This record gives structure tokens, sequence and C-alpha cells, in this order.
């Protein structure tokens, strides 16, 4: 499924190249530009772990989730996987821990050294 | 508080 496919025919888009954060693009989002730091930009999303359990989605809340560009309010690997989206996209990222939550976890659903899954729609950007 | 931090 989507998780073993971005994991196996993703895309290492970190700086590092440690495969840290992994990205497939599903629908090719609108012109050429991508945000900057410190916009406001609008997701939707959905997270999948390891395990199948679905752990969060927007969309069941009928409401985006919003933050500010570049400035760590989110995991590494959405302040990383955003600012490659243009306006309109969807794309599939493979997080792992470094880029998540590490060995912390993030209670209550996420364990220590998760690798998650994140479906993301770019729904808009604004300075 | 995910998908904060």
């Amino acid at each position: 499924g989507a998780p073993a496919t971005v994991t196996e025919q993703g895309e290492d888009i970190t700086s590092k190249k440690d495969r840290g954060v992994l990205k497939i693009v599903k629908r090719v989002g609108n012109g050429e530009e991508t945000p900057m730091i410190g916009d406001k930009v609008y997701v939707h999303y959905k997270g999948k772990l390891s395990n199948g359990k679905k752990f969060d989605s927007s969309h069941d809340r009928n409401e985006p989730f919003v933050f500010s560009l570049g400035k760590g309010q989110v995991i590494k690997a959405w302040d990383i996987g955003v600012a490659t989206m243009k306006k309109g996209e969807i794309c599939h990222l493979l997080c792992k821990p470094e880029y998540a939550y590490g060995s912390a976890g993030s209670l209550p659903k996420i364990p220590s050294n998760a690798t998650l899954f994140f479906e993301i729609e770019l729904l808009d950007f604004k300075g | 508080q995910f998908p904060f931090v």
C-alpha cells in the first residue's frame, strides 16, 4: 500500500541526503511557486503509523491545519516537505523518527522511534 | 500535542 510504496519509491528531499524524509508527488499543484519561510500555510493531512493505525486526520475535523512555515512549529519532516510543495499539490511523505518525534514519541498516539506516513494537501499559503 | 512540536 501507499506507505510501502513511498518507502521503496520515494525521493529523498533532505539536505543531508540521509533518506530521513522521502516524498512522492500524488497530485501536481499549480504553477511553480512554493511557500517561503514564515508564510501561513494551510494543509489537510492524514497520518498513519508503521503498524497501520491512522493516528490523525484534519479532514475528519472539517478544518485545515495552519502553521507558520520553517519556524519549528511542527515536526521537521513537515517543515521540510511542505516547503517543497506547490499550492494545490498532494504528496506522500515517509518520515524517519529523527525528522519526527524521535525516541520521545508523542502521547498518546505516537510511540518512541516511530516512522510516520502522511498524505498532505497544500491548500494555500500567504505571507 | 501532535501535530505540534
